[PDB]
Order: structure tokens, then sequence, then C-alpha cells
């Protein structure tokens, strides 16, 4: 797949690049020395290679010690600063959210440095072991004992960095609790099953695995995530999410694990938008399964949902009121719009992320199926229940009818990057997302895909990826406008407009308007001051001015209306220039012709 | 008291050579019995010297017998193997003679194994007792350990080479003819488990060698009601009865011996999930694996007492009804009911009750979706005595399933423990599981082979947390435990090894075992920017609005100052008025929308940065003004053309 | 396909972003040349409809320049639009155009000066 | 070093010179073709145009020095358009009422 | 080919050409309709317009050639705009002085 030197070159951030082991250099030296001596090894070659190894080991040990001391100093200083900040809360000037967020940012930087340093030390130890194994395998001399003693005498790897991560996470939690009153980029990719394992292995060389099990076992049902989505009979919310509207809501009841889980998360996603950009606000609260049905009927009052949360008192009142307002809004929307379960989105998610480090997070969702929950065809799939009890998490649901289930053929890779300004995403991520193992499909939605595939007969507007599900996305290791919407179901792609266009659309308007004024300035001048023969040319200039004004008004009213509603705007003007040129030239001809005919006729 | 067990388990022909454990117990207790009314230097140097002499005689006799019969049966096996060559002699092998020899050899090997087991238990007990009652005098563990080192077979709970040779020779005899079969006493997706003790100083290195191949698993808490400790402490409360039947059966390698425990994480005050787990390892002669079966039930702390003490089948019905209301399928409920009945009957028949608690931290390495290799390291292992065997002063209430002493809100409950109620395990425990589903050899797992033979670990075959806990907490008491694990005389020594000696003295064992394995194989084969840009755009748009305003003003004042010279002064004055109002509106609207958009850019909120009302009204007003001017210039005020009148005639 | 294009090395056709700046540059260039044309044509028609004999004769000297720059603006705008619709580019075609138009405008101005001062 | 910013500065100067040319053209036309009352409207308009051109020249020179030395920084250009809008409105109103009065 | 610098240079030349054409048109309007003083002022304004026209054209060609050679053009424009503003001011004041005198 890749050689170790490439792995070292790929795992650096230009700060540990120079100080990595020169694995390629040692390998080349060993191979060349073996070749030059006719495959043989002697004591002088052994001493030379040992000198090279000792120089590399001293460099690595020195850099590791320097970084270890620096990280300890930073941890001590930030711990003292956090303690002082906590103490200052009793003073007459609280440190406030700015100071607390500065502390949080510094703690995040320390976590990143600790993780990078631990990875660097581990990779260097791996390289040393590989070099020693290659040596005592290729030649007839054994170097494992002596170099093991040297490595023990310079132990850049015997450093427990887990304690540092625990301490910095504790400091971060304390800062977040006591303070409570970068650029983020998330992308979605399709992974063919044949390319799954390899892909997974790559992510396993850079990030650990989150296990939702107390015994750290990989049980079948632990990774299962299920989510029921809610819609009207008219699929109002599906169109609202497809056409990215302001206030577009997505209501779901999700849960984790098998169907013995008694905590169902009521979630709402709201699409907010300003000229700055589009954002999604997610708000969810946990509700005991037993009451979920009643909560959907209005029989379970919001105060009953958060009665014990207030009774315990281990929750700030601001959070309690926020959750109460969220629950009230969700229940009111469900009762008003008459929402019903439509699609269940089941999948198994494997999450890779370093503890306390949010720079790179990866979620691989496999076995993604979407089951039909609604009764729009007259078949009662959910017998007065918020979910279908005919199926659980028993993939691939062999008991379902073929019409009710859409088994998504690929897996979904969700890459979330949180990169502070001034740096860039790590190299391994960059070559992971641009390799042949993934197929970038931005804005893929499991709810939209499920509704479009299962309720296709009731849908007259489909996402862009739907008519492309038969495309083979496998690519060899290293322009298409024929994607036509099916008959009667137009592909919907909302078009977002750059803020500067909002002024450019105005700019040209004024640039036209002024010109029309000039033409009007002529047309009036030849009417109120012009002689009766000048009114003849004023006729043409008047026609030209009116045409220019009307064209300008209609063009830019249409442009404003189409920049709203997120419609595609044709920015090429193929009528205005030619029309104004012809009209102006003909007006000048008409004026000159009138004067000349007055002269000669 | 293990003296009665020694007497009852006396093999008469060897009756002389058993440890006289009662006699050593009497020399130890003579300091209390003798001079019962004078506690002044009861244990003098002469008493210590006599005790060491007696221990020396007992060690010499017992282990001389053990080595003598070990070598004698080895000679018998050599005489049986001398026929494993010279194919002509192989064809002449008498099956009955070989069968009888193998039968006698395996019976003798089993007898020697029992001999060593009880005698080792007795010697360990007496050594620990002497160490405990006499701390001011030197430890007698050294002599026992030295005599253990003077043994041609390392006692580490693995099957002795006797049985390996017996199985080989049975296979050879069956390969020869297998016509009269053999006796029933012949003993032969597979997986294999390795267990190591790792010193703390080596931990950080060892994990590295694991993290090269396997990713580390990070415990992520399942989202719960609060989702609108970095790494927990796993606690396992192991059950057992009064006679310690489960411990004895698991220590004696009886196939199907189960272990029952209650497992959770964190503190019980949090109300964590509690799992009652029955774990069983089965190893049948006809099989070639160690099939593992685990039956777990998620219990509730309210129902545990009645479930495990009163034999109340109410929690079963409660959980089944709850899960059925949650929609759980009928087959899952049937399996759950079967598990409930099985565990309840097991507890009731075996009369089990919580015995000891073990708390540790678990780190796991495994590739997701790949069961081929798993590594598990348990650190910070601590055992707490939770038994109710002391009738006068029970450690925990016999009607309660856990100790209330160490489960309170006091933030150091561990002070409640007294001497003998707790024990800390000094080394980390590593378990490597290899699921060899295929029947072939090991598919490129040489790093496990490196770790196992490395200086960084100490392999302890058949190790178990439960067995070690029982040995450390209840082993010193003869009233409860009468058998001890063979790995006990290894915790006291330093398991660390010299890295240079890894290929000077650790390669001694490494290459000895390597020569053993290759010779075995051989013989078997023989067998921001956006904000700034938009701000500038707003500036320029205001500039262009001012330009349009200036143009309209120029037109306005040009016609206003010449209205008198116009052919139609009334129309010119009306045009000047209209254009003056247009200029005023253009200026005021330009400034107003400039301010509004500036507020929107600095206050970065707002759906759109457009304002079509002003442009539209300006343009329509210009159109209306031009049309009105044309009409007045060609109607009543300037009547020359009602319809189409003007022609090319002036 | 509502603006669905496939990137060179991938298999799924994704929505593509069109850049209106390219069209806006063409519009602005044409509008600048149209300001030239409108102002010169207004001067010409004003001279023709309100000037004396000399002014009436000299009105053509600016009308012709206005027509030349209008034709040049339309032709250049359409050619640039055709270029951007396929590949773009084409900057090395507006050197002799502006120079010739400035030369003709200066010649017309000097000719107007000559008929004004001489007569 | 950066032609684009220099060209933008010159384009801004010429954009202000557009206002100067329009207002000064109206003023000069009134001066050479107007009556007595129009000839002071001419003076007011040409004063506004003169101020606009002088402000444009000073701002152009200052911005040229700034771009030559440091680079960028157009965030301080807010007062000029505001004063120009105010002066345009007040001059237009004053001239209109002065012509209407007489 | 990167004609961004060329396009910016063309935009600057077109702004200069807007200014010069507006000045020339207003001067020609002053010529054919004004009196002797009006004609003198028209001559001055047309001189300014045509001088700035030639300046802008020559500078545009030179800047394009230098961009082709190096990528940047002459930037001695701390004088050009200054002289243009100066001559505009002198022309307006001369017209006003002639009008006041007569
Ligand atoms: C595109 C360029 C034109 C627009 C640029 C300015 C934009 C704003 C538009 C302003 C329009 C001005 C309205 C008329 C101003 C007063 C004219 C007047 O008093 O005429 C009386 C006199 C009357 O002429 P007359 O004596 O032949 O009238 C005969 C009628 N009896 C017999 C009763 C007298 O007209 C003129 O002398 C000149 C009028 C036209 C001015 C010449 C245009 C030159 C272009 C540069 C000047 C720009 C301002 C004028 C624009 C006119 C465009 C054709
Ligand atoms: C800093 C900038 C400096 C100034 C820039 C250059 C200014 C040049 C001055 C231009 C004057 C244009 C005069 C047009 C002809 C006058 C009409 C006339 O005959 O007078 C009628 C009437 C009177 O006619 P009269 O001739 O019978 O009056 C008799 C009185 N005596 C004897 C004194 C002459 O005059 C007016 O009231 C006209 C009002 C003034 C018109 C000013 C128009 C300015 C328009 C500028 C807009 C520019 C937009 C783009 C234009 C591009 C070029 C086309
Ligand atoms: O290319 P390298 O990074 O130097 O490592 C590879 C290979 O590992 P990878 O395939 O993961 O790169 C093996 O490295 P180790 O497992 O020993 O650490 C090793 O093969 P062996 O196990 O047989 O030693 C050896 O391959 P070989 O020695 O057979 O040539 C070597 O490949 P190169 O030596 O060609 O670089
Ligand atoms: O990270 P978030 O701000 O919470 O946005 C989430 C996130 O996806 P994106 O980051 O790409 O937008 C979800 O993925 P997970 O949180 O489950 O890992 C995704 O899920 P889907 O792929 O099913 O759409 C959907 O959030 P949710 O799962 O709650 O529906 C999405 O919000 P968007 O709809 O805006 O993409
Ligand atoms: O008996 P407890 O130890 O106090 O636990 C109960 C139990 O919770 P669980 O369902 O999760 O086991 C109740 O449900 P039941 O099984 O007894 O029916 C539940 O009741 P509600 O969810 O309906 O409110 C809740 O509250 P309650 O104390 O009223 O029984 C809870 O109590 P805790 O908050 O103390 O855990």
């Amino acid at each position: 797949m890749a050689k170790f030197g490439e792995h070292l070159s790929k795992s650096l951030i230009r700060q540990y690049s120079y100080y990595y082991i020169s694995y390629d250099d040692l390998k080349t030296e060993l191979e060349d020395n073996l070749s030059k001596n006719n495959g043989q090894w002697t004591q002088e070659l052994e001493t030379d290679f040992l000198e090279s190894l000792e120089i590399e080991l001293d460099k690595v040990y020195t850099f590791c010690k320097v970084k270890h001391s620096e990280v300890f100093r930073r941890v001590k200083e930030v711990q003292e600063q956090v303690q002082h900040t906590v103490r200052l809360l009793d003073s007459n000037n609280p440190p406030t959210q700015l100071d607390f967020e500065i502390l949080e940012e510094e703690l995040s930087d320390i976590i990143a440095d600790v993780h990078d340093l631990a990875k660097f030390s581990r990779l260097n130890y791996t390289g040393f072991q590989k070099i020693i194994k290659k040596h005592d395998k290729k030649t007839g001399f054994i170097l494992k004992p002596v170099f093991q003693v040297r490595l023990d005498s310079k132990p850049f790897f015997k450093e427990n960095y887990d304690e540092l991560v625990v301490k910095i996470s504790q400091l971060y939690d304390i800062a977040r609790t006591s303070g409570r009153p970068f650029v983020r980029q998330t992308t979605k990719y399709w992974v063919h099953p044949d390319n799954i394992t390899e892909l997974k292995l790559i992510i396993l060389k850079h990030l650990p695995v989150l296990v939702f099990n107390t015994n750290k076992e990989f049980e079948r049902e632990d990774s299962a995530i299920t989510s029921i989505y809610f819609d009207n009979e008219n699929l109002d919310l599906y169109y609202g999410r497809l056409r990215k509207d302001e206030g577009a809501e997505a209501h779901a009841l999700a849960w984790y694990g098998g169907m013995s889980t008694d905590t169902i998360f009521v979630e709402r996603k709201t699409h907010r938008e300003d000229w700055t950009g589009e954002k999604s606000v997610k708000a969810r609260f946990a509700l005991k399964e037993r009451h979920v049905n009643d909560f959907l009927k209005g029989k379970y009052t919001v105060d009953q949902v958060f009665a014990k949360m207030r009774k315990e008192g281990k929750k700030p009142m601001n959070e309690i009121e926020n959750l109460e307002a969220l629950a009230s809004e969700i229940q009111y929307v469900m009762l008003k719009k008459k929402l019903r379960p439509v699609v269940r989105s089941f999948y198994n998610r494997t999450a890779f992320q370093l503890p306390g480090d949010a720079r790179v997070r990866i979620s691989l969702d496999t076995e993604l199926t979407m089951v039909r929950e609604d009764n729009f065809d007259g078949v009662d799939r959910t017998h007065k229940n918020w979910r279908r009890t005919d199926i659980g998490v028993d993939w691939p649901f062999k008991q379902l009818d073929d019409k009710d289930i859409c088994r998504f053929p690929y897996a979904v890779l969700n890459v979330k990057l949180q990169t502070q300004l001034g740096q860039e995403p790590p190299e391994w991520v960059r070559e992971l997302v641009g390799s042949h193992l993934v197929e970038p499909v931005p804005k893929f939605s499991k709810f939209i895909h499920g509704v479009a595939t299962l309720l296709n007969d009731k849908v007259d507007s489909i996402p862009f990826w739907l008519p492309q599900m038969d495309v083979d996305i496998r690519k060899p290791p290293l322009f298409d406008t024929q994607i036509r919407a099916p008959p009667g179901k137009t592909i919907c792609v909302p078009v977002r407009v750059e803020p500067k266009v909002y002024f450019a659309t105005e700019r040209t308007y004024l640039s036209w308007l002024s010109i029309s004024i000039l033409l009007g300035g002529v047309s009036t001048t030849l009417l109120t001051y012009g002689s009766p023969t000048a009114m003849i040319g004023s006729i043409g200039f008047f026609i030209t001015s009116l045409a220019v004004l009307i064209r300008t008004v209609m063009v830019y009213a249409k442009r404003v209306v189409n920049i709203r509603l997120k419609r595609a705007v044709d920015y090429e003007d193929k009528i205005g220039p030619g029309m104004v040129s012809v009209f102006l030239i003909l007006s000048i001809l008409f004026s000159f012709f009138c004067n000349l005919v007055a002269k000669l006729e | 008291l293990f003296g009665i067990k020694l007497a009852n388990d006396v093999y008469p022909p060897w009756k002389d050579s058993y440890i006289d454990y009662e006699r050593l117990k009497k020399l130890l207790k003579e300091s209390v019995i003798h001079d019962g009314r004078s506690s002044v230097d009861s244990w003098s140097e002469r008493n210590e010297s006599d005790f060491v002499e007696a221990l020396d005689k007992e060690l010499e006799k017992v282990y001389t017998f053990q080595i003598s019969k070990y070598n004698a049966v080895l000679r018998k096996l050599d005489d049986l193997e001398e026929n494993t060559k010279s194919a002509e002699k192989i064809q002449k092998i008498n099956s009955e003679q070989f069968k009888n020899t193998l039968e006698e050899c395996l019976d003798e090997a089993q007898r020697l194994d029992n001999f060593d087991r009880l005698n080792f238990t007795g010697f360990i007990k007496i050594v620990k007792k002497h160490d405990k009652l006499h701390p001011n005098y030197p430890s007698v563990k050294s002599l026992l350990q030295v005599r253990l080192k003077e043994l041609p077979f390392n006692n580490s709970e693995e099957y002795s080479p006797l049985l390996y040779r017996i199985s080989y020779l049975y296979e050879f005899l069956r390969s020869n003819y297998d016509h009269p079969n053999t006796v029933s006493k012949s003993l032969a997706a597979s997986f294999k488990s390795y267990k190591f003790w790792v010193h703390d100083d080596n931990i950080m290195e060892v994990k590295a060698r694991i993290l090269r191949h396997l990713p580390a698993l990070v415990y992520a808490s399942v989202p719960n009601e609060n989702d609108d400790s970095y790494d927990p402490t796993i606690t396992t409360l192991y059950f057992d009865n009064d006679f310690f039947d489960l411990y004895n059966n698991r220590l004696l390698k009886i196939s199907g011996a189960p272990t029952l425990r209650l497992r959770w994480i964190g503190k019980l005050l949090d109300k964590p999930d509690i799992f009652l787990e029955k774990r069983t390892f089965t190893e049948n002669t006809e099989t070639g694996n160690s099939s593992f079966e685990e039956i777990r039930l998620q219990m509730k702390a309210k129902f545990i007492n009645n479930f495990i003490f009163k034999n109340d089948p109410s929690y079963k019905n409660y959980l089944i009804n709850q899960l059925r209301e949650r929609g759980t399928q009928k087959e899952e409920l049937e399996k759950l009911s079967r598990d409930f009945d099985n565990i309840q009957n097991f507890i009731v028949e075996e009369k089990l009750q919580p015995v000891l608690r073990a708390t540790y931290n678990r780190t796991a390495f495994q590739i997701p979706g790949d069961q081929s290799i798993r590594v598990t390291i348990d650190s910070n292992i601590m055992y707490i005595r939770e038994d109710s065997l002391d009738k006068n002063r029970p450690i925990r209430n016999p009607e309660n399933w856990h100790r209330d002493d160490i489960d309170s809100n006091i933030p150091n409950p561990l002070r409640f423990l007294r001497a003998g109620e707790y024990s800390k395990f000094p080394y980390s425990v590593m378990e490597i599981k290899v699921i060899n589903q295929d029947n072939s050899q090991m598919p490129n797992y040489e790093w496990i082979k490196d770790l196992t033979n490395s200086h960084l670990v100490n392999e302890v075959p058949k190790f178990s947390l439960y067995l070690q806990g029982v040995a450390s907490l209840f082993g010193e008491d003869d009233k409860y435990v009468n058998i001890l694990p063979f790995w006990l005389p290894d915790l006291e020594t330093d398991i660390r090894k010299n890295p240079q000696e890894a290929y000077e003295e650790e390669k001694k064992t490494l290459q000895k075992q390597k020569s053993i394995h290759d010779k075995l194989d051989n013989m078997r084969r023989l067998s921001v920017k956006v904000e700034a840009k938009v701000w500038l755009a707003n500036e320029r748009t205001f500039n262009r609005w001012l330009s349009v305003t200036t143009l309209l003003s120029v037109l306005t004042f040009s016609i206003y100052n010449s209205v008198q010279k116009a052919e139609f002064p009334q129309l010119a004055d009306l045009l000047a008025y209209v254009y003056f109002f247009l200029t005023l509106f253009c200026g005021v609207w330009a400034y107003r929308t400039y301010l509004k958009r500036l507020t929107l850019i600095k206050g970065r909120s707002g759906k759109h940065l457009d304002a079509p009302v002003g442009p539209i009204l300006v343009a329509v007003v210009l159109i209306v003004t031009l049309v009105v001017n044309f009409s007045v210039a060609f109607k009543e005020a300037a009547r020359r053309e009602r319809g189409l009148v003007n022609v090319s005639s002036q | 396909a509502p603006l669905l294009q496939r990137t060179p090395g991938k298999k799924i056709a994704l929505p593509t972003r069109v850049e209106p700046k390219v069209f806006f540059a063409n519009e602005r260039t044409f509008l600048s040349w149209l300001n030239f044309t409108v102002m010169l044509g207004g001067l010409g028609v004003g001279l023709l409809n309100f000037g004396d004999k000399i002014g009436r004769v000299s009105a053509g000297l600016f009308t012709f320049v206005a027509m030349g720059t209008m034709i040049y603006a339309l032709v250049t705008y359409h050619w640039r639009a055709a270029a951007i619709r396929r590949r773009g580019s084409g900057p090395y075609d507006d050197r002799l155009g502006p120079t010739l138009l400035c030369f003709f405008l200066l010649v017309a101005v000097i000719i107007n000066f000559i008929l004004r001062l001489k007569y």
C-alpha cells in the first residue's frame, strides 16, 4: 500500500518533518554497503551503520526531550492560569467568556501538540525496530541486543502521554463548566464496498476508534444508529430540506444500539441563512421511550418531560428553559403539521477521532438502509406507534418487502475538519479525500435520499445524485451534462449567490440607467426645445430611451427575484447590447434623414 | 483445614513422601502453644533454625521424589519412542504393549500432577504463614523458589510434557494400525489466548509494539439523558459458594467450569449499567478449540438482591414485559428468558453469592470488524474481599449483594478496608486473542511471536484475574481455599529482563523453545476578506448612486435655467420640477440604503443585501416623465399629430 | 442537468458554480464603450439640430465616430462573449481599436476647430 | 509591484473626477449662457465641483503614498461620499429655491 | 496567459477615456454655441481634454508594453493627475475672470 518513508512523510506537519528517523537513508546505506562488498558484512560496515543509527537516535531523543519539556511547561502554566481564572470568579471583575474561551483554545492546542508528539515518538520507535530487523535479517550479524540497550539508554518512547491528555481534558472540562453562564469543513464521500477495508486501514494508522462498550468490545448492535424521520402526507418538510429554505426543519427520533434502548433523542435541524452564509442548527433532547408516543400526541406535557431535570437541580436554568422551549416548539409543529413517520435510516457508524482533539474526525457509516414507515399507500406499517416494530437492527432486514426498503449500495465517509487559521489539514487527510477510494458527494442526505427512493411516486423533485445511482464509482489507482431528470421529476439544486453579486446586479442597473438618462436627456431636449423637424429625430431617441429603460427594469427585477428563491440566473446579456446598438444607430439615422430630407425635398 | 484434605487424598504407596504439613504447622504454632503464660521471645533463633531445617528436609524429600519419578517416566517414554524409527521395527510394534505402557504412563503422570499440586499448595501455605507470623526473621520463600528452579520442568499451569509425549505416542500408535482402537483414557474456528505479566517500566514500550499493528480503542460514553471521566474503572464482583467449587473447578481445568460475575464501570452511586455474566470455556477431546460461551443479563440494582438471594423470578417477568413493550422481537425475548432461567438455576443449585471484587482499567487494541487479533491490557488491578463466610462478623450483609462500606459518598471509601481485606496486583495483565478460523498456520502474525518471546513480557499460562484474586485474598486461610495456582511463586521476584540479555539469557529460553518446536515439527514430519470586499462594494455602489444623482441634477438645472427659452415653458417647468424631485429622492435614498447596508455588513445578519424598491421607482418615474413629455409635446399644448399625421413635408 | 458537471478525475456529476465576474467584465467594458457612443451621438445630434451651418456639417464628424465606436463595442462584446462561453481569453485585440477611435475623435475635434476659426 | 491596486486608486480618482466634470460642466454652462440669477448658481455649482476635485486629488495622493509604503487599507474612506451627498443636496436645494424666488 | 493586469490597465484607460470624452464633448458644445469668451474657454477645456487623451493613450500603450516585458507599468502618476487638476482649475478660473471682466 505504502512504504514506511512515505508514511513518515505523510504523518508530519512540517514541525516534526526534519526530526523523523531517516528510515530511507538508513535503508539505502545498508543496501548500498551490502552491494558494494558482494553481499557481505564486516566489522567496519557494522561500526559505520551503528554510527548512523546512533546519530539518528540522538537527534530523535533530543527533539523528543525538548518537546516534552516544552509541553510540560505549557501544561503547568495553563493549569496555573486556569486555577487563577476560576479564583477570579469571586472577584469584582469576572474573567468572562473571552478569557474562558482563550483558555479552552490554549488547552486544545496543548492536546494537539501532545497527540502529535506521542505519534511522532511511536513512529520513530517503529522505524528503529524496522531498521534493526532488516539489519539482522539481511546480514549475518545480530544488532538487536546492543541497539535495544541503546534505545533503553535513550528512551524517547517510554513517555506516558495519556496522563497529559487526561489532565488537559480535565482542565478543558473545568474551564467549560466555570465559563458557562478556526474554519470547520465537513464533507461526505461515497465508498465502494471493495474499497472499504483499505480505506478503513488508512484511517486506523492516524486515528483511534471510539467504542460504545464498557468492556471495549465490538458487539454487533453497539454501532447501530437508527433514526425515524417525520413528514406530512404532502412531504412539506422533504421539499423544505431539498429546497434549502429559511427555517427548513427536519424532525427525527433517533436512538443508538439495539431496540432495547429506552432513550430516544428527539432532534430538530433548522436551516438558517444570511448573506454571510448558510448554517444548520441542531437541537435535540432525550426522552424516555415509554412516553414518546404520548409526547407525539400532546398527552405528555413539556413540563412532564423536564420535571425530574428541574427536581434534581443539576442543570442550569438557562439550559432547562432552552430545552423546554425546544420541546414546546417540536410538539407544536408535530401537532400542527400532522407529522407522521416516513423513513427509517439505519446504519452502523464507526467513529475515528483522537481524544480531546477535534482537528480531524471521521465517521464511516456502513450497511445503510432506509425503510418505509409511512402509510401513504394505505398500508399501516406503524400500528399506532412512532416506529416500525416489525424490524429492529437486524440488518439486512430479510423480512421486509422489496418496495419498503432501499439498501444503499455504498458506505458514507463523513470527514469533519476543524483547522485553525494559519495551518492546513494534515497530508494524510488530503490524500485520503482525493484518492481513488472515495467519491465526493457533497450535501448527501439520508433523509432526502430515503424519501426520494422510497416515495418516488409521490415526489416531483429529486436530488442530483438520484439518477446517478447506477454509475460505477470505482476508479483505477493513482465533464458530464448527460444527467437528465426522469420524466416528471425535476432535479432540484438550490443556487447560492455570492454577496458581492448583490451589488453587481445593482451596478449594471445604474450603468444602464445613467445611459438611459442621457438618451432621455436628448429626447426631452429635442421635444421641449427642438424645432418641429427635430421632433422627428426625437421620435427615434424617445423609442430608444424607453426600450433601454424597460429592458433594464425587467432584467434587473428578474435578476433580483431569481437571486432570491435560489434560482439559476443567466448572467449573460445577449439582447441588451445588440438592441441598444441597433436602436441608437437607427435613431441617429432617422434624425439625419429627417434633416437631409428637409434640406433636399 | 487442608490437613484433612491431605490425609484423605493420601495415595498409600507414596504416603511417606507427602509434606508433613501438620508438623510444620505445629512448629509454627509452638510459639503460641508453648509458654502460653510467658510471651517473651517465644520465637528464638533456635526455633527459626529448626524450622528452616525442617523445611529443607521436606523440600528435599518431596522434590527428590518428584524429579525421580519424572525422570523414570521419561525413561519409560524414551523406551517407548525407541520404536518410533526403523520402519521394519515400527511394523513389528505390538499394539497391546504400547497401549498398556501409555496407560500406565498417563496414570502415573496424573498421579504426579496431583502430588505436585497438593504438595506445592502446602509448601506455599506454610511459607506464607511463616512469613506472616514472623516478619522480624528472614523469609523462607527463597528456599522454596530455589528448589522450584531446581526442576527440569517449569510449573506454570501448562500441561506437563508428559501428556504432550503421551498424546504424540497415542497418535503414532493410531497412525500405525488403529485396528483395536485404544483405551478411553487417551487424550488428544479455533482460537488461542496468551496471557502475560508486564512490568510497569515496560508498559509504554509494549503498547508501542502493539500500536504499530492494531489501533487503540477509545471508550466513548453512549449518549443519554444528559446528552441534550476519561477512562472508567471496570469493577467485577465474582460469585462463589462456601466450598469454593467454581474456583477449584476452574483451577483444575475441568471442561465447562463457569465463572459468574457482576460487571459495571464507575461508581454505583451514578447508577451505571450492571451486567450479570456467566462465562464458560469448553474443551472437548474430539474438538480442537476452546469455545467460549458468555451469557449476560442487564440487571437493575433494585432487583439484584431478590434475584440472587431470595430466588425471586420477578425481575425476569419485569424485564421481559418492559422489552416487549419496547417492541423487542419474540425470539430475543425467548433467548432472554432462557438465559434468566439458566443463570437463576445455576445460582440456586450451586448456592452462589458475591465473593470478591476486582477493579481495574482496561485498554483494548483491535481492528474494527476484524476479529483476527485482539490485545487487552488490565492495569491498576485491586482485589477487595466481599465474602460473607465469617459468620460472626460478615464482611458484607448476607442479604445484600455488595459492600456498603466502599460504596458511600465519602470520597476515600478505601480507608474502610483493613489488613487482609484487599490486595493490589503489581503487574499489568495482557491477554492476546488470536481467532484462527482457518485450519492453516499463523498468517503473518510474527509481531505476536516477537512480543511473546520478548524481554518485555512474562507469559503466565492459564492465568485468570478471578483465580489470582482468590489466591491472594483467601489462599492463606485453610478453612476456605485448599488449592493454589502454580504462578504464585512468581509475583515476589522481579519479572524484568535485561535488554542486552534478551539475546544472551532470554534468547537462552527463546532458542531452547525454538529448538524444541522445530524438533517437534521435524519428528512429526518424520512420523474577514468577504466582509472587506462587500464593504468596498457598498462604497462603490453608493458612489454610482451619487453619479446618477449628479446626472439627474445636471439635467434638472439645465432645463430649469432655460425654461424661458424653451418652446413650451409650462412643460419645461413641469419637467424641471419632476427631475428636481427625482434628484432629491435619488440622493436621500442612496444615503439611506448606504446606511442600511453598512449596518447589515457590520451587524453581519440579514438574508439579502438588495433594495429594488428605489431602482424600480426611479426607473418607472423616468419612463412616466419621458412619456408625459412626449405626449405634451405632441398633444393639446403642442397639437400637431393626433394619430399618424406628420409626414415628410415639414 | 441544472449545472451538473463532472470533475476531470471523478465519476459523480456534482453541481458546479458559475462565476458571474466573467460576464460582468464584458458588460462593464461594453457599457463604458456605450457611454462613449451615447455622449458622442448626443453631441452630434445636438449640433445637427441646433447648430449653424458649420455646426451642422461638423455634426457628422462626431456622428461617424459614434457609429464606429458603437460597431466596435458590439463586435468586441459579442466576440468576447463567444470566447468566454467556450474557453475565454482574447485580450490582444483592443490595441489598434481604441487608438484608431481616439485618432478619429481627435481629428474630428481639430476639424471642428478649423471650420469654427476659419469661418 | 502590484499594478492592480494602483489602477484601482486611479479609477477611484477618475470616479470622483466624474462628479467634478458633471458639476463643473453645469456650472460653466450656466456661467457662459445664464442670466444674472443663474450666474450665481453657476458659482455655487463650480464651487462644489472645485471642492470635489480638490478632495479627489488629496485623497488620491494620500492613498498613493499609503499603497506605496504599506499596502491596502481602504477602510477609512467613509466621510467623503457622505459630505458629497450632503453638499449635492444642499446645493441643489439652494439653487432651486434661489431661481424660484427671483 | 494572465490578462488580469491587462484587463485592469484597459479599465483604467477606459476610465481616463470617459473623463476625456466628457470634457471634449462639453468643450465642443461650448465652441459651437458660445461667444468669444465662451470660445476661448472652450479652447482651453478642449486643450485639457485632448492633452489628457493623448497622455492616457500613450500611458496605456506604455503600460501594456511594460506589463508584457516585466508585468508592471510606469507609476509616475503622482504628476499626471496633479497637472490635469491644475489645468482644469486654471481653465475654470480663467473663464470666470473673463466673464467678470466683460
Ligand atoms: C448625451 C449628451 C446629452 C446629455 C448630456 C447631459 C445629460 C443631461 C441632459 C441635459 C439636457 C439639457 C436640456 C437642454 C438644456 C438647455 C438647452 C437650450 O437651452 O436650448 C435652447 C437653444 C434653442 O435653440 P434654437 O434657437 O435653434 O430654437 C429655435 C426655437 N426658437 C425659434 C423659438 C428660438 O438650443 C441651443 O442653443 C442648444 C441646445 C442643445 C445644446 C447643444 C448640445 C451640446 C452637447 C453638450 C451640452 C450638453 C447639455 C445639453 C444636452 C443637449 C443634448 C442634445
Ligand atoms: C471642472 C470641470 C470644468 C468644466 C467642464 C467643461 C465645461 C464646458 C461647459 C459645457 C457647456 C455646454 C453648453 C451647451 C450649449 C448651451 C445651450 C445654449 O445654447 O444656451 C441656452 C441658454 C441660453 O441661451 P442664449 O444663448 O440665447 O442666452 C443668451 C445670453 N447670453 C447672451 C449671455 C448668451 O443657456 C442655458 O441656460 C443653458 C443652461 C446651461 C447648460 C449646461 C449644460 C451642461 C451639461 C453637462 C453634462 C455633461 C454630461 C455628459 C455630456 C457629454 C458631452 C455631450
Ligand atoms: O518497505 P519497508 O517499509 O522497508 O518494509 C517492508 C515490509 O513491510 P511493509 O510492506 O509494510 O512496507 C517488511 O517490513 P517488516 O514487517 O519486517 O517490518 C519487510 O519484510 P520482512 O517482514 O520479510 O522483513 C521488508 O520486506 P523484505 O525484507 O522482504 O524485502 C520491507 O520491504 P523492503 O526491504 O523491500 O523495503
Ligand atoms: O456536523 P453537523 O453540524 O451536526 O451537521 C450534520 C452532520 O453532517 P454535516 O456536518 O456534513 O452537515 C450529520 O452527520 P452526523 O452528525 O450524524 O455524524 C448529518 O447526518 P446526515 O448525513 O444523515 O445528513 C446531518 O445531521 P443529522 O444526522 O442530525 O441529520 C448534518 O446536518 P445537515 O443536514 O445540514 O447536513
Ligand atoms: O426505582 P428507581 O431505582 O428509583 O428507578 C426508577 C425507574 O427507572 P427505570 O425505568 O430506568 O428503571 C422508574 O421506572 P420503573 O422501572 O420503576 O417503572 C422511573 O420512573 P419514570 O421513568 O416513569 O419516571 C424513574 O422514576 P421513579 O423514581 O418515579 O420510579 C426511576 O427513578 P430514579 O430517577 O431514581 O432512577
